[PDB]
């Protein structure tokens, strides 16, 4: 009765007013994308064509989105629905495709498919913290299932073994602009439970970067290269070869890692490779005397 | 239910060489050797004959029309 | 460069490459995997299926069976492939096993090289009838396009000292593997043309001991094809089409 | 003077919801951007007249 | 891209029909008949109904 | 086979080639970098999904030469080394 | 797509790798399969590499293997004969970059295992709602993905 | 708007009206479950 309709998790108080479902979400199983950003999120083709944003008609986006509406719903990038001034929404199909196209002015909106750059809310259920919905931005891919950036992983507390997340996409331009400015992934990867880094390298990150630094790790011109290439560094020019072996240069590890460095970065500190304190107190004595230790004299005892 | 036509690591054709290959189980010699006289040498085109098992001739047997 | 042919079988082909680097060696392999082109059945039209197999897992075993191409007549080392369509027609009656050989093709040179492919058996009162669509494509697009297979590995050299024990055992081993082995007075040298893994008790002896060089440029191929193509004809149509994509971005280079 | 962050996403929210709906934009766009777009670039500029009321 | 459980699976071994499946499934419609002798029909409807 | 530039310096060029993999791009980053005048060669895979079809190539020269007269001598270096691989293939067998 | 070993290591597809950029062996073997070598010390795995080897042992000498409990062959007696058969004891092989062509500098573990394709897959998984049938009680959307 | 169907176990044709039908089975022998037979109108299904 009444009372069992307002209490429970099933009661309208919890399961329809505190939560409910929503429109313009989807759902599906994440997969891993590496070479996408923190910042974007991998949206299949057949969820953006399906979830619409609805931009209103100005003096400045006019040709874009007389465009989306001329490609049709059928047709990426196009476009769903056209909403008038006065606000009659029109399907767009294939016979009127091009009269609302040609009726299309200021002050009209149209629900345009997700296009690159677009702002969506990312979500994995349980949300335990703020930090389990992050907003991202639309990489739009012809395969099925969503994909996620490895380092935002650890903010999800998700792997991928059969894993479902849900997208949202704000509707309006206020929403938009929250999410944007608000729940940005790159805003959030400080954990405020701890004060530390959250959004953070796992795994073969780890794995990969002890390889890379370690002592005796050289790596030859055509591979320093390729590794430029493949992480996207504005490397224009080698930087000088370590050593020579048989003939040719080699770069040592630490020398390409510290091109991701800033500059005007010095910091110290020990890892968890820690067994032999005393080259480690050594170098904190060499750095507690000079405190800016010539890098000859680091690299004898390093 | 029926032997794959190629091996699904590099595409060489095995279902011309299946039946003789299980002709040859049946008759009591060592399917490693029936595998090498057979060409059959690279483990993964192996793998492929040795773990198909058989089973259109029980789905012959439900009519569907 | 120098070319010595070491193994030749009427479907494969192991041979020596000297004067060639790692990048050009990788390129042709993946020329000859996913470039070469060969038939294959891209489309099928079905009249009658009253087997157990379905209309895609027939589709599917007709795409696998490998379909002898005419090089002669269409140029395969064009980077453009000639929309010629091959048509198989098939019209069988169980209770029996339909072969490869039963297709009926609409071109003598482009007919399925093995005869003796089994694809569905039919049981009494069942019949298959179909129409095969076969075109050109290339490896890089599916499978069925696939010429064969095709790796290589690197010409290494193992010199295993006299002083190291029991490399009798290894020279022994490594006759009986079909390698190439020379004896001197100090070590003997192993040349692996094939596969070869040293045994857990000569682990400890691989620093100092045992050694390996690789021979600078030269590299062991191994290409088998499924009857598609000649396997002497694989490896140059794979190196015209490396000279057509090296014409074609010059032509490229040129007008930008 | 600062701008906190709830405050700048509920000014370029405002500004964004103008645009949709009029307001012309202040500084040159690039052609086929979103409004959410054009009120960040608006924000950058340093060019936006929304202020903010504070208790004092 | 096998990072955090993921599996990298290969292309032509997809395409030569590895792991391939299919999945079934069922409709069911009922020709039900209702009181006073009204029933179900089964037949392609008429588009101005 | 297209080549669609991205950015150009005075001695940069970064450029898409769609409608290859990466087979020619590697042995064209590899023919770059047997050349001396070449500081800088290098290609890329920006998605193997989106892209896998489009690399991407940044060729940084010295300044003797134009970095589209080093990849046109790369190009003509692959293709004669192909016609000599093709040339010893034929008399290999015949 | 869900695949799952026999020993609790399951995961989605992350890639579709080409033939020409997957790595190859020395003796010319493809994996139809790579999985990540993180995965299996962290949940105390050896069941797998145990059916790694003895689905290469059984592959290479045409007779299968048992994996019973408690009476299955020993591990030792399959990297016996693993290398009597002319290979590597631990399974280890030397593979050759697809990509580059170079020889990698670690011999990869590459074996026979059992994987099994699960029913959850994403084709069945996917859902995506614009606007459409809302409940006649709360004027919310349905529940579900058939409605 | 009568049609041929084929039998579940007998295979045989049967012939019969589903708009006008009073009962549906096979007179041949008894069986009261019938198969649709696939239309002879040629299909094209793709090769992977
Ligand atoms: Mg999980
Ligand atoms: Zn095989
Ligand atoms: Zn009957």
């Amino acid at each position: 009765t009444l009372a069992q309709r307002l209490k429970g998790k099933e009661g309208r108080f919890r399961g329809n007013l505190s939560g409910k479902r929503v429109n313009f979400s989807a759902r599906t199983v994440i997969s891993p994308d590496p070479m996408i950003s923190i910042n974007e999120v991998g949206v299949p083709l057949a969820v953006a064509m399906e979830l619409t944003v609805p931009e209103k008609v100005t003096e400045f986006n006019y040709e874009k989105l007389k465009q989306r509406v001329l490609n049709g719903p059928e047709k990426y990038p196009g476009a769903n629905y056209v909403i008038d001034p006065e606000g009659r929404r029109i399907r767009l199909m294939e016979s009127n495709r091009e009269l609302i196209a040609e009726k299309l002015d200021i002050g009209w909106t149209v629900e345009r498919h997700l296009e690159d750059g677009d702002v969506v809310l990312f979500n994995r259920q349980p949300s335990l913290h703020r930090m389990s919905i992050m907003a991202h931005r639309v990489r739009v891919m012809p395969y099925r299932t969503f994909r996620l950036n490895l380092p935002v992983c650890p903010p999800y507390n998700a792997d991928f073994d059969g894993d479902e997340m849900n997208l949202h996409v704000p509707q309006t331009e206020e929403a938009q602009a929250e999410a944007k400015i608000l729940m940005e992934v790159q805003n959030h990867i400080i954990s405020p439970r701890y004060g530390g880094p959250l959004i953070a390298g796992i795994q073969d990150h780890i794995s990969g970067g002890y390889l890379l630094t370690r002592e005796g790790a050289y790596f030859t011109r055509y591979e320093v290269e390729q590794m430029l290439m493949f992480a996207g560094m504005d490397v224009n020019e080698l930087p000088e070869p370590d050593k020579y072996e048989n003939g040719e240069p080699l770069w040592s590890g630490k020398t390409i890692f510290s091109l991701l460095l800033p500059d005007d970065l010095t910091i110290w500190y020990r890892n968890k490779l820690c067994d032999e304190p005393e080259r480690c107190e050594a170098l904190e004595k060499l750095i507690e005397e000079k405190l800016i230790p010539d890098p000859e004299e680091v690299r004898k005892l390093a | 239910m029926i032997v794959p036509v190629r091996c699904f690591t590099c595409g060489k054709v095995l279902a011309d060489k299946y039946y003789e290959f299980k002709k040859r189980v049946e008759a009591g010699e060592d399917p490693g050797k029936v595998l090498d006289d057979l060409g059959v040498e690279r483990y993964c085109c192996r793998r492929t004959l040795l773990s198909h098992v058989e089973l259109i001739d029980q789905v012959m047997v439900y009519k569907v029309y | 460069v120098e070319f010595k042919i070491l193994e030749k079988r009427p479907d494969s082909i192991k041979f020596i490459v000297s004067g060639v680097d790692v990048p050009f060696a990788n390129a042709l392999r993946r020329t000859i995997l996913s470039e070469v082109p060969t038939f294959a059945v891209d489309e099928v039209e079905f009249l009658e299926n009253d087997s157990a197999l379905f209309d895609e897992i027939i589709a599917h075993r007709l795409a696998m069976i490998p379909l002898t191409t005419p090089h002669e007549r269409f140029s395969l080392d064009a980077l453009e492939l000639d929309d010629y369509t091959v048509t198989l027609s098939l019209e069988a009656e169980g209770p029996g096993m339909v072969y490869s050989g039963d297709l009926k093709s609409s071109d003598g040179d482009v007919k399925p090289a093995n005869p003796n492919i089994p694809i569905v058996k039919l049981a009494e009162g069942q019949r298959l009838t179909f129409n095969a669509y076969a075109r050109l494509g290339r490896g890089k697009d599916h499978a069925k396009w696939q010429p064969g297979f095709v790796y290589y590995k690197y010409l290494t050299k193992i010199h295993v000292s006299k002083d190291v024990p029991d490399w009798e055992e290894l020279k022994e081993l490594a006759e009986r593997r079909g390698l190439p082995v020379e004896e001197s007075d100090e070590e003997i040298v192993i040349t692996t043309i094939k596969a070869f893994y040293l045994p857990r008790k000569f682990e400890e002896h691989m620093g100092k001991g045992i050694r390996e060089e690789i021979v600078p440029g030269s590299f062991v191929f191994t290409v088998e094809t499924n009857g598609e193509l000649p396997v002497e004809e694989i490896v140059s149509i794979a190196l015209k089409i490396l000279m057509r994509k090296s014409d074609r971005f010059i032509n490229e280079l040129h007008k930008l | 003077f600062r701008y906190t962050r709830f405050e700048k996403a509920r000014i370029i929210g405002a500004r964004a919801l103008q645009i949709a709906m009029g307001a012309p934009v202040l500084i040159d766009v690039p052609e086929g951007i979103t409004p959410l777009q054009a009120a960040l670039l608006e924000f950058e500029k340093g060019v936006i007249p929304i202020t903010v009321i504070r208790p004092s | 891209y096998n990072m955090e459980d993921a599996v990298i699976i290969n292309k032509a071994s997809i395409e030569r029909g590895l792991a391939r499946s299919t999945f079934f499934r069922t409709y069911e419609a009922e020709e039900k008949r209702y009181l006073g002798g009204q029933k179900d029909n089964f037949e392609v409807p008429s588009p101005n109904i | 086979m297209r080549i669609e530039v991205i950015r150009r310096e005075e001695n940069l060029l970064e450029f898409y080639l769609e409608g290859e993999d990466h087979t020619f791009a590697n042995l064209l980053t590899e023919t770059l970098h047997e050349n001396e005048h070449v500081t800088f060669a290098g290609y890329t895979i920006e998605h193997p999904i989106t892209m896998a079809r489009k690399p991407r190539f940044k060729v940084v020269t010295d300044g003797k030469i134009t970095p589209e007269k080093a990849l046109e001598e790369a190009a003509q270096k692959i293709f004669d080394r192909a016609r000599e691989v093709l040339e010893a293939w034929k008399a290999a067998i015949e | 797509d869900k695949f799952a070993s026999r020993h609790g290591q399951k995961g989605v597809i992350g890639l579709i790798v080409p033939q020409e950029d997957m790595p190859w062996t020395e003796s010319g073997i493809v994996p139809d399969l790579i999985v990540n070598p993180h995965g299996i010390p962290s949940r105390m795995t050896v069941g797998q590499l145990i059916e790694a080897i003895g689905g290469k042992v059984a592959s290479l000498t045409g007779r299968r293997v048992d994996g019973t409990a408690f009476i299955g062959e020993p591990e030792e007696k399959l990297r016996k004969e693993l290398e009597e058969l002319g290979f590597k004891h631990s399974g280890r092989e030397i593979m050759y970059d697809g990509i580059t062509g170079r020889r990698l500098e670690a011999d990869i573990f590459i074996g026979v295992i059992y994987y099994q394709r699960l029913h959850h897959m994403v084709a069945d998984k996917m859902h995506a709602r614009s606007r459409g049938p809302v409940q006649v009680l709360t004027k919310q959307p349905t529940e579900g993905r058939a409605r | 708007a009568t049609a041929v169907y084929r039998c579940a176990k007998c295979g045989k044709e049967v012939e019969l009206d589903l708009a006008t039908a009073r009962e549906v089975r096979c007179p041949y022998c008894g069986s009261k479950i019938l198969y649709k037979p696939r239309p002879r109108v040629a299909r094209r299904v793709k090769a992977i």
